[PDB]
């Protein structure tokens, strides 16, 4: 009866045809017994010659727990399906999910995996298990069923999911529930205790009705918002101090056009050593609080354009620190914010980026319900090995990267 | 009777319809001759006139005239065949490869013609003998099997062999055949009469399926030429390489020789290709004769003192650790040697920093390490130990401050130098009881004459002219004045956003006279704190 719902790609273009990268042993055999065993369950075929198209597949962790997930990159194909999963069969994102003191996001990707794929649509599905060296050709597969990471997978099963959560949302009118990729946000104001309860509710309610889902994961979007720019404080002001306020409020004269650096020029205009200690004017002063009080207020003008892509930038800070914007346009910041981590060694640089742009993007994709295209400050190869490392996500954002940042450190700190 | 492959034309297209009257009349003969015989074995099948599709035909020839040869040309067909998977984008890596007791070349002749074409798609690969022209009609024909130089054959016949080979390879778990496009290779560690009898044994598998194989007991013999190497039961190496020696030298022979350099470079250490890359650097005129300078000429001579002994690599042992290890050569060109063993190397190569016009050891040093890892993975599917002649307290310091996030794995400090050091740092804070020198330097697009200068706190005061100099130039010209002028301890002060990027960068070298002129300044000072102002503010900065 349900039969399969029928995929189609936008005239003019035809299969994703990317390269799969090379992988350790390590993730080759992990890969190996994953795929031999969905082979065994029917969820993925394998095939010949005559299907051209290709999507890289990696392995990566999947609770953190010791056994391995594998991570098929749809990107390129979700670009290609768009229509699809956008326009046709898309999916409302509520705008009050932000809102909520409490988020949690819980995994119901398993479900896609009952649901069968349009027959011609399959052959757009395939990937390939590399093998070391060029040893062979790689194993070669196609998904019989509809794949994680996709986006027209959850498209397809939206009615599914609405119906199944139908039950849950009518005993708990006030619980904010949405669902983008594999997981469903769920938000509310309720206390962290019985929230936690109230997720355990919903964990029990799909177990019941056959949804299988893998302390927790919390966010709390009611503290995000767009971070204000803070001015140094210091006792004494040296001429140096000085400058790099000066140079600082002229840049910060990009995003407000109400900064006026005339008071603090004219007290360095005799040329003096860095390190001479030259006190404030009362003019100085004036507008130092001047500048102060006009940079604690939010952008004029600045919101958030549907169409657009989002943008987010991302700077290294040290000492374990980074700092991000997002937005559409240059110097309008729909969202800015810093990110941190461990004490001692649990770390190292690209598992710090890693965690950033996940929760960078997980933050994102609460507010305007889809991920942002990131600028990387990192070597590409470097970051194209080492990413699936430390990566927890279902989903994987845009990136590219950057070689040029003269950011300095304070502009953003 | 091996399941064919089902192929589609691309979408919206049709079966090649094209008419060749050339040519002649014993190609003709020569043509009939050999389709007769090809129709004989089913390869080919003669169809009645209709109104099928055409693909032109040319007879040629090679050497001992005896043998005559039928080529057909399928460009046409190949446009509007389907796209298919790619048979494989590159070859194995000899130090990638494992010692086995024995190993087996076996080629399949007319392997193309041994698998079958999918049947609805044959008739569009329908082509015509023309006879003699008095109006006679031709002899029609079409492929029943993968035709050559046809876009589907080499995968589609690579999926048959494949699935041909998955029976027998059941039976033998322990022997290992690596697929390349004709040829198959066999190794195991069984005793030489067992490896002769599965050999055999595979042999008549393949004959089975309609696939020859050498009747010679093995065929070739080791060591085995292939694509370019050279590989003997313990070692592994590069065939023999010639560089010529001529008066005159195009772009094409320098092409041709920084090609046999580089491809040398995997197993002989320490060939440089800069200077001979540097002649290369002009894209203009291919056929461009170019003379040598004396740096490349020196390169060349000690790349031919290299290759003077032969030198060879070892294959892989799982069971022992993977280590590189990496040497400066110095003028910005990096070598590495992979070895799990100290006197056999398992591969060698090189890195070089083409793009951007300045950098630093550590960051050129990451870079190498990013490469080799890389390689690594491919080849053995794992990333190697790293000995590398850098201090941790270096390394340290230089990826904590570092804008960038770089990652290196489990590595161990060499002794060998020349060290990678950081020949000085920036003051992170200005400095007390020294010298602030505010600098600025400018320039006239049009004159391109333009002057750099400083005033200093103390009252000094420096302009200086300049011919045949840009704003960067001038602006860069400022801080070395500055340097130039001052004692060990010195704030600087620039406008220069620019300036301020290249130096802030800390580089230990640069294509540059001046930036190197800097560096040397920069070395040779104690502390020096350079800091930025917004131009044409009116605040510290010259007005020149
Ligand atoms: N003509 C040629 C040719 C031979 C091979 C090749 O040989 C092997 C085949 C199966 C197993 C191990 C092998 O080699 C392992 C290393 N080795 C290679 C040669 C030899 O005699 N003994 C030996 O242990 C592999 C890849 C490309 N080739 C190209």
């Amino acid at each position: 009866p349900i039969e399969t719902v029928p995929v189609k790609l936008k005239p003019g273009m035809d299969g994703p045809k990317v390269k799969q990268w090379p992988l350790t042993e390590e993730k080759i055999k992990a890969l190996v017994e994953i795929c031999t065993e969905m082979e065994k369950e029917g969820k993925i075929s394998k095939i010949g010659p005559e299907n051209p198209y290709n999507t890289p597949v990696f392995a990566i962790k999947k609770k953190d727990s010791t056994k391995w997930r594998k991570l098929v990159d749809f990107r390129e194909l979700n670009k290609r399906t768009q229509d699809f999963w956008e326009v046709q069969l898309g999916i409302p994102h509520p705008a009050g999910l932000k809102k909520k003191k409490s988020v949690t996001v819980l995994d119901v990707g398993d479900a896609y995996f009952s649901v069968p794929l349009d027959e011609d649509f399959r052959k757009y599905t395939a990937f390939t298990i590399p093998s070391i060296n060029n040893e062979t050709p790689g194993i070669r597969y196609q998904y019989n069923v509809l794949p994680q990471g996709w986006k027209g997978s959850p498209a397809i099963f939206q009615s599914s999911m609405t119906k199944i959560l139908e039950p849950f949302k009518k005993q708990n009118p006030d619980i904010v529930i949405y669902q983008y990729m594999d997981d469903l946000y769920v938000g509310s104001d309720l206390e962290i205790g019985q929230h936690r309860t109230k997720i355990e509710e919903l964990r029990q309610h799909l177990l019941r009705w056959g949804l299988t889902t893998p302390m927790g994961y919390e966010l709390h979007p009611d503290k995000w918002t767009v971070q204000p720019i803070v001015l140094p404080e210091k006792d004494s002001w040296t001429v140096n101090d000085i400058q790099k306020l000066v140079g600082k409020l002229n840049w910060a004269s990009q995003i407000y056009p109400g900064i006026k650096v005339r008071q603090l020029s004219k007290l360095l205009r005799g040329t003096k050593a860095l390190t001479e200690v030259i006190p404030l004017t009362e003019e100085a002063e004036l507008e130092l609080a001047e500048n102060r009080e006009i940079l604690k207020e939010p952008v004029h003008g600045v919101y958030y354009d549907p169409s657009k892509d989002l943008i987010a930038e991302i700077q290294k800070q040290g000492q374990g620190q980074w700092t991000y914007q997002i937005y559409q346009e240059p110097f309008k910041n729909l969202k800015t914010g810093k990110y941190a981590r461990m004490r001692g060694a649990h770390t190292n640089d690209v598992k710090q980026l890693t965690e950033a742009v996940q929760k960078i993007t997980t933050e994102s994709i609460v507010i305007w319900g889809k991920t942002p295209k990131f600028k990387l400050p990192i070597q590409k190869e470097t970051w194209e090995t080492w990413w699936t490392e430390y990566w927890q996500a279902t989903w994987i954002p845009e990136w590219e990267f950057v070689n040029t940042p003269p950011l300095v450190k304070l502009w953003y700190q | 009777p091996i399941e064919t492959v089902p192929v589609k034309l691309k979408p919206g297209m049709d079966g090649p319809k094209v008419k060749q009257w050339p040519l002649t009349e014993e190609k003709i003969k020569a043509l009939v001759e050999i389709c007769t015989e090809m129709e004989k074995e089913g390869k080919i099948s003669k169809i009645g006139p209709e109104n099928p599709y055409n693909t032109p035909v040319f007879a040629i020839k090679k050497k001992d005239s005896t043998k005559w040869r039928k080529l057909v040309d399928f460009r046409e067909l190949n446009k509007r065949t389907q796209d298919f998977w790619e048979v494989q984008l590159g070859i194995p890596h000899p130090a990638g490869l494992k010692k086995k007791k024995s190993v087996t070349v076996l080629d399949v002749g007319d392997a193309y013609f041994s698998v079958p074409l999918d049947e609805d798609f044959r008739k569009y690969t329908a082509f015509t003998i023309p006879s003699i022209n008095n109006e006679t009609p031709g002899i029609r024909y079409q492929y029943n099997v993968l035709p050559q130089g046809w876009k589907g054959s080499p995968a589609i016949f690579q999926s048959s062999m494949t699935k041909i080979l998955e029976p027998f390879a059941a039976q033998n778990p322990d022997i290992v055949i690596y697929q390349y496009m004709d040829d198959l290779y066999v190794g195991s560690d069984l005793e030489i009469g067992q490896h002769r009898t599965k050999i055999e044994e595979l042999r008549q598998h393949l004959l089975r399926w309609g696939l020859t194989t050498p009747d010679k007991k093995h065929q070739k013999e080791p060591p085995f030429l292939w694509m370019g190497y050279e590989l003997h039961p313990d070692k592994w190496t590069v065939q023999p390489i010639v560089l010529p020696e001529k008066d005159s030298w195009t772009v094409n022979d320098i092409q041709k020789l920084v090609g046999k350099l580089n491809w040398a470079s995997q197993i002989y250490p320490g060939i440089k290709v800069r200077q001979l890359s540097k002649l290369l650097r002009g894209t203009k005129a291919l056929t461009e004769v170019i003379p040598l300078t004396e740096e490349a000429e020196l390169e060349l001579a000690e790349n031919r003192e290299i290759l003077k002994e032969p030198v060879h690599g070892v294959y892989y042992d799982p069971s022992k650790d993977l280590i590189a290890e990496i040497q400066k050569q110095g003028q910005g060109q990096w070598t590495y040697q992979i070895y799990q063993e100290p006197f056999k190397n398992l591969k060698t190569g090189k890195y070089a920093r083409m793009r951007g016009a300045h950098t630093n050891d550590v960051k050129q040093l990451t870079e190498a390490v990013q490469k080799i890892t890389t390689e690594s993975i491919v080849i053995w599917g794992k990333t190697p130990k790293f000995k590398l002649p850098i201090q941790k307290e270096t390394w340290e310091t230089w990826w904590t401050e570092y804008w960038q996030a770089t990652w290196i794995p489990e590595w161990e400090f060499v002794n060998t130098p020349p060290l990678v050091k950081l020949w000085y740092q920036l003051e992170k804070e200005p400095i007390v009881g020294a010298e602030t020198f505010y600098v600025d330097g400018a320039a006239n697009r049009e004159t391109k004459l333009g002057k750099a200068g400083y005033v200093t706190n103390k009252g000094r005061q420096k302009v200086v002219p300049l011919t045949n100099t840009t704003n960067q130039k001038t602006e860069l010209q400022a801080i070395y004045l500055a340097l130039q002028d001052s004692g060990l301890e010195v704030n600087i002060v620039t406008d220069s956003q620019y300036a301020l990027g290249i130096i802030q960068a800390q580089p230990d070298k640069s294509e540059s006279e001046l930036v190197n002129q800097i560096i040397e300044q920069l070395i040779k000072k104690e502390k020096v704190y350079l800091a930025w102002v917004p131009a044409h503010k009116g605040i510290g900065g010259n007005e020149q």
